């Protein structure tokens, strides 16, 4: 059996925060 | 076919609850591509299980950075397939307001709005 889902990683979520342009909410 | 054309609804509630039994903080987001795109490559994925301290814009620079496109090349998320939400929305807030009736939040991606 194979997996479905696709986990975002941490890795990948800091590289987009890292990343202009950066939202700010609030 | 989409996925939710090729998945009953009672099968759909059951997958929520599945991914919820294993995953209670993440928010499970289809992600499929406008039918009639001809212009961004085709992401190799369609399932994909988001923390739920991501934002709309962070979701988006992951995607893109997926589809490995240049920075010059266009990419909406848009979220049901029409509506556009803002970029700072954070995901939690958008699954709380426009996930769907089977528990799933559903996005679409293409080249315009």
């Amino acid at each position: 059996v194979e997996e479905e889902w696709v986990i975002v990683s941490d890795e990948e979520i800091e590289e987009a925060r890292q990343k202009a342009p950066l939202e700010i909410t609030e | 076919k989409t996925f939710k054309q090729r998945r009953s609804f009672e099968q759909r509630v059951e997958d929520v609850r599945l991914i919820r039994e294993q995953h209670p903080t993440k928010i499970p987001v289809i992600i499929e591509r406008y039918k009639g795109e001809k212009q961004l490559p085709v992401l190799d994925k369609t399932k994909f299980l988001v923390p739920d301290h991501v934002n709309m814009s962070e979701l988006i620079k992951i995607i893109r950075r997926r589809l490995q496109l240049n920075a010059n090349q266009a990419f909406f998320l848009l979220v049901n397939g029409h509506s556009m939400v803002s970029v700072s929305t954070p995901i939690s807030e958008v699954y709380e307001s426009e996930r769907d009736e089977d528990g799933f939040l559903y996005m679409v991606y293409a080249s315009q709005e």
